[PDB]
RNA sequence: CUUUAAUGUUUGAUGUUCUAACGUUGACCCGUAAUCCGGGUUGCGGACAGUGUCUGGUGGGUAGUUUGACUGGGGCGGUCUCCUCCUAAAGAGUAACGGAGGAGCACGAAGGUUGGCUAAUCCUGGUCGGACAUCAGGAGGUUAGUGCAAUGGCAUAAGCCAGCUUGACUGCGAGCGUGACGGCGCGAGCAGGUGCGAAAGCAGGUCAUAGUGAUCCGGUGGUUCUGAAUGGAAGGGCCAUC
RNA sequence: AAUUCCUUGUCGGGUAAGUUCCGACCUGCACGAAUGGCGUAAUGAUGGCCAGGCUGUCUCCACCCGAGACUCAGUGAAAUUGAACUCGCUGUGAAGAUGCAGUGUACCCGCGGCAAGACGGAAAGACCCCGUGAACCUUUACUAUAGCUUGACACUGAACAU
RNA sequence: GUUUAUUAAAAACACAGCACUGUGCAAACACGAAAGUGGACGUAUACGGUGUGACGCCUGCCCGGUGCCGGAAGGUUAAUU
RNA sequence: GUAACGGGGCUAAACCAUGCACCGAAGCUGCGGCAGCGACGCUUAUGCGUUGUUGGGUAGGGGAGCGUUCUGUAAGCCUG
RNA sequence: AGGACCGAACCGACUAAUGUUGAAAAAUUAGCGGAUGACUUGUGGCUGGGGGUGAAAGGCCAAUCAAACCGGGAGAUAGCUGGUUCUCCCCGAAAGCUAUUUAGGUAGCGCCUCGUGAAUUCAUCUCCGGGGGUAGAGCACUGUUUCGGCAACAACCCGAUGCAAACUGCGAAUACCGGAGAAUGUUAUCACGGGAGACACACGGCGGGUGCUAACGUCCGUC
RNA sequence: UUUUGUAUAAUGGGUCAGCGACUUAUAUUCUGUAGCAAGGUUAACCGAAUAGGGGAGCCGAAGGGAAACCGAGUCUUAACU
C-alpha cells in the first residue's frame, strides 16, 4: 500500500533545489518582549535541516 | 515578575509599536521617549506606557 | 549535603594561538570575563560586549606585553 | 521520526502553511514546446491537446527552456521579457 | 403625538373550582361455568402523578486508568533547568547521592554620549564630635568600589559626579566560536535614520558570564498575499506580539 | 492485659531452681463504656498453669510376636540422564573442583547398608528489584456513568378571583 | 449451632436479647430496559437495613470536621426566553 | 592433611658482581604451497616470472561458491 | 418438656502415626464431637459468571475460582527470555557524548563496512611560531601556624618557621594549536552516499575524587 | 547460550530419525544490470491475449517565494550593497 507521509512533517518541511528541505526557524511566536531583536532578526528567515536530522525527514516525506 | 510589560506605539498614525517593560508600581507617569518604525522610515515621539 | 550542581561548558579561551591564517575576522580568544587576561591591539581589537578579542583584518596573529603593567594583548600582523 | 522519548524535529520546528490553489492550475511551458505546438498558435489551450499543460490548467507561462527557432503566436499565455526576447528574434508574436 | 387612569384584549404568574385527557394494585357487567387481557358502567383521583427530550445536583453502586526517574538493592530522605569556583592531569572537554555558593531578577536610568573626578585604612590637629559623623594636613596606593553568587576583570577605569539625551534604533551582515540536533553566542562593515562631542569618534542597552519554556491551539494589531461560481466576507498566510 | 515498648517492671504465692502461671501495684510506650465497659453459673475436640493416678516420654534401652527388608522362581515400573576410562588433600580458578597444578593413596567387579558431596531429583524463585506488565480491592485521585433527585417544553384542558 | 471440600473449627460467623433508622401499602427495599415478581395474600405488636451479642450492674463528656434530619430569609446558580 | 619453593631436594641447586655458552614461542630465518593488493622482467581474452607486501578475530559490513525440490533445454541423454 | 444427658446407626472432622513414584489427586488405623435437631438423607425442581449462592472462609458454583468451562476477536501485545540450520575469502567495531516517564529501550553524533570523489590531506621526526598556571616551589595576596620581639592578656608591624583542591609577587616536563622540511607509510586524511552493530565493559600502569592512599570497591582522565 | 568473565558447581540438550524460524504483497530509496534518452513509460481497458492497440496519467529537462507572482533567476529590504 501507498506509504502515508508523516502528515505533520508535510508541514514545515519544503524540499529546495536539492536535497536540502528549508525549514522555519523556533523561537519566533511566543514571549518575544523580552528577546534580542537582533535575534529574532536572525530568525525570521527560515533555512535548512542539518544533514544530521535530513535522514530523518526524507523517511518521514517519501512523496517530497 | 511583577515588572509588567509594555507596548510603545508609534506617535504617527502608523500601527508599528515597540515593546519593553516598567514597574507599574515605582513610576506611575507612563513612558514616552521616541524611536524609529520602518514604515514612517522616520524617527518619532512614542507613548502610551501606563 | 546539600551540594552540587555547576554551571556548564562556556568553553572560553584561545582559539587562534601564535601567527595564525587570520580570517577576515576570526575569533582568536575568547575567555569572556577577560578584559586583561587578553588585551586588544593592533589590526585586531573588537572586544566584544563578553570581551572576546574580536580580530579584525585578516593575517598572522601577535600575542604581545607591553605598557600598563606588562599587560598580554593581542594584535594581528598582516602576512 | 522517532528520537526516542525528546521531542522530534517536525514537531519542534514551528509551521508555515497556505497553499496555492491557484498553482495547480497555473502551468509553465517551456521554449522547447512552442512551435511543438504543432502549427501556429499557441494557445490557451492547444497545448493541451499538445499534450503539455493539462486539462485543468488555466494560466500558463512561456518561458525560456532552450528551442524556439521556428516563428511562433502565442495566444493569452503570460512571457518573461526574457522568453518574448528569445522568440521575437527568432520570430514571432505575443498575444495579450 | 410626549408625561398619566378606567374598558377590552393578549400575557405571566399566584389561588380556588371543574372535567374532559391521564391514573386507578376500589366495585359491578361482558368476552369467559379465567386472579391475565380487553371493552363497558360506576366511584375515587385529576390536569396532579407519571413517561420522552433537554438540563443542574448527587452518584466507588459501576467502568476505564493514572499514580515519574536517579538512587552504591528498593524505600525514606535528597535531587531534576540555569550561573560561579574546585575536582579537571598548565588548549577544549569529564564522573560521583564529590567539596562549596548562587538565579527564576533589578534599571527609562543603574542605558548613550560628553566634560570632569579617584578610593579603604590609620596618624596628628579641630566646638558640640562620641572607637567611628563633618573640617585640616600627612601617611597609604586598586587593602575601596562595582544593583545581587563566585570567578575573571577594571585607573584610558567597567568605579564616581554632572550636562544634553533615547543606539535598550530598523533592515542586513564578511567571518567566526559552540553545539548530535533544535539552538545559543561574538561580530567588523553596508543602507536608512538618530543622540552626544569642537573633532577624531562612540552608541544595535547595563564590566562579562544566571535571571528561563520548544511545539501546538488560540488572542490582539498591521497587510489589498490568499480567498472553493463572481464581488465581498469568514477563515488561512506573512510581520509584530500575548 | 489477646492492649506494656522499657520487660524476665516491682512485690507476694507456687518450685531445690519459675522470661510461663496466679494475686497485687499503677509509671495505661498506646484500656474504657453497644466498631460496648466490668462481671458472670453453665457450656468448650478453645488458649495458659498446677497436682494426684499413670506410664518405655525419658535415665537407657532389652527381649519377644507379626508385615517388609534379605535368598529363590514368575511378571515387571519410576523420576533423572551433554559425554564418562566418575579417588584424597592443598592450592588455582566465574571467587565452595572427580575432571586445572602439585602431590598422596589405590589390583579387576558385585552384594547388604548409611546418607557427608555430586551446590543431588523435583517447580523458567512465590522473597527482592525490574517491565512506561496484569488483575482484583479502596478512597475527598482523574475522568465517565446506572440509579436517586431539580427545573423547562411537550402528552396538558375549561372557568372565576389577586 | 456455623466455617476456610484439599495445611486454620477458633477468641472468627450465627444466635436468642438490645438499640438506631427507614417504611401508610401500588410500603421501604430488591430482581427486571419493560410487563411483571419477591416483600406478603403480611399491613407499624408488620417488614427492610445497620451495629451490638444470654444474663447481671451499667453505658460518661464532645455536633467543631463528615454524613443524616429539619429551615428559608438572603447570596450564588442549568436548560429556557 | 605436609601444604607460606609446584615437588624432590639444595649450604649453594641461596644471594651479590662481572663474563662466556646453551635451552626456550605459532616471534625472526630456511624450504614447499595458497589467495588480496603494488612494482618491474616479459607479455598485450592479457596472463605469467620474479618480487614487495598482506592474510588472529565477536557484533557487523563486503565478496565468492556448494548442495537439495521443482520448470525449460527433455520426443534429447542414462537406465532391467 | 428439652436446639437436655451417656451411646450405636447416621452426620461430622479435634489429635497422632502410616501413607506422600499412595490401596487413595486427602485416605487407613487408633482415638475424637454431634446423635429429636439451626438434625440427617433419596428423588426431582430453581438461581449463571461481574452473575449466582454464602450462619461470611473470597468459601462454593463439575478434582477449575480475587471473576467457571467452550468457542470466537486471535498470529492480542510481549522495549522480555530462548532459538535461528551449508562452505571459502577481505575488512572489522562498541560498551562512549548528548536527549529521552529514560536508565538491561531508542534517536543524532563517535567508532566498523562498502562505494564515489578530492588534495603534500593525514601521521611520526627536526626546526621555527604560540598560549599555558598543572608538577614543584614560594608565603606579597587570601586564609591558616609556630618563636621571638617593640605593645594594659593580646590586635597591627619587624624578624625567624611551616601548610593550601576552591593562596600565587614564581613556574617546568609535556600535551595541544600553527608554519617549514626530508623520509617512510599499499592516501593512512577529508567529504557525500548504501549497510551496520554498539550505548552492561573488566583488569593493569600513570594523575585523581570517594572509601580506611580498605576491597577482585566506586566514579572520572589517559595508555 | 549468556556474559567484563564460565571446566564452571550459571542456561539447554537422555539418544536417534523426520519436521522446525528473516517470508509474502504493495509503496519508496539506493547499488548492480539492460533498453531508450531530454526524453522515458504506460494503467484500466480493447485484444488478433505474453503480440499489437491504449500515453488517462506519472517521473524529468527550472527554480525561488508563505503566497500573488517572477523566472536563470528569485526571495529578503525602501535598497542596485
Ligand atoms: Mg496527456
Ligand atoms: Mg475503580
Ligand atoms: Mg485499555
Ligand atoms: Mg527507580
Ligand atoms: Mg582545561
Ligand atoms: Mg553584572
Ligand atoms: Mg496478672
Ligand atoms: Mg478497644
Ligand atoms: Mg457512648
Ligand atoms: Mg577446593
Ligand atoms: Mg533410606
Ligand atoms: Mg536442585
Ligand atoms: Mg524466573
Ligand atoms: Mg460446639
Ligand atoms: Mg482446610
Ligand atoms: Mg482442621
Ligand atoms: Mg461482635
Ligand atoms: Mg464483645
Ligand atoms: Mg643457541
Ligand atoms: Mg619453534
Ligand atoms: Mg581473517
Ligand atoms: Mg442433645
Ligand atoms: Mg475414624
Ligand atoms: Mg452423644
Ligand atoms: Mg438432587
Ligand atoms: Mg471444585
Ligand atoms: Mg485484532
Ligand atoms: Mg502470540
Ligand atoms: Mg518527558
Ligand atoms: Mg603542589
Ligand atoms: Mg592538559
Ligand atoms: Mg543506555
Ligand atoms: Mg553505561
Ligand atoms: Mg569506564
Ligand atoms: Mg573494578
Ligand atoms: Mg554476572
Ligand atoms: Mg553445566
Ligand atoms: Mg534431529
Amino acid at each position: 500500500p501507498k506509504i502515508k507521509t508523516v502528515r505533520g512533517a508535510a508541514k514545515r518541511f519544503k524540499k529546495t533545489g536539492k536535497g536540502g528541505f528549508k525549514h522555519k526557524h523556533a523561537n519566533l511566536r511566543h514571549i518575544l518582549t523580552k528577546k534580542a531583536t537582533k535575534r529574532k532578526r536572525h530568525l525570521r528567515p527560515k533555512a535548512m535541516v542539518s544533514k544530521g536530522d535530513l535522514g530523518l525527514v526524507i523517511a518521514c516525506l517519501p512523496y517530497a | 515578575g511583577i515588572r509588567e510589560k509594555i507596548k510603545l506605539v508609534s506617535s504617527a498614525g502608523t500601527g508599528h509599536f515597540y515593546t519593553t517593560t516598567k514597574n507599574k508600581r515605582t513610576k506611575p507617569e507612563k513612558l514616552e521617549l521616541k524611536k524609529f518604525d520602518p514604515v514612517v522610515r522616520q524617527h518619532v515621539i512614542y507613548k502610551e506606557a501606563k | 549535603g546539600g551540594s552540587t550542581r555547576n554551571g556548564r561548558d562556556s568553553e572560553a579561551k584561545r582559539l587562534g594561538v601564535k601567527r595564525f591564517g587570520g580570517e577576515s575576522v576570526l575569533a582568536g580568544s575568547i575567555i569572556v570575563r577577560q578584559r586583561g587576561t587578553k588585551f586588544h591591539a593592533g589590526a585586531n581589537v573588537g572586544c566584544g560586549r563578553d570581551h572576546t578579542l574580536f580580530a579584525k583584518a585578516d593575517g598572522k596573529v601577535k600575542f604581545e606585553v607591553k605598557g600598563p603593567k606588562n599587560r598580554k594583548f593581542i594584535s594581528i600582523e598582516a602576512e | 521520526g522517532f528520537e526516542g522519548g525528546q521531542m522530534p524535529l517536525y514537531r519542534r520546528l514551528p509551521k508555515f502553511g497556505f497553499t496555492s490553489r491557484k498553482a495547480a492550475i497555473t502551468a509553465e511551458i517551456r521554449l522547447s514546446d512552442l512551435a511543438k505546438v504543432e502549427g501556429g498558435v499557441v494557445d490557451l489551450n492547444t497545448l493541451k491537446a499538445a499534450n503539455i499543460i493539462g486539462i485543468q490548467i488555466e494560466f500558463a507561462k512561456v518561458i525560456l527552456a532552450g528551442e524556439v527557432t521556428t516563428p511562433v503566436t502565442v495566444r493569452g499565455l503570460r512571457v518573461t521579457k526574457g522568453a518574448r526576447a528569445a522568440i521575437e528574434a527568432a520570430g514571432g508574436k505575443i498575444e495579450e
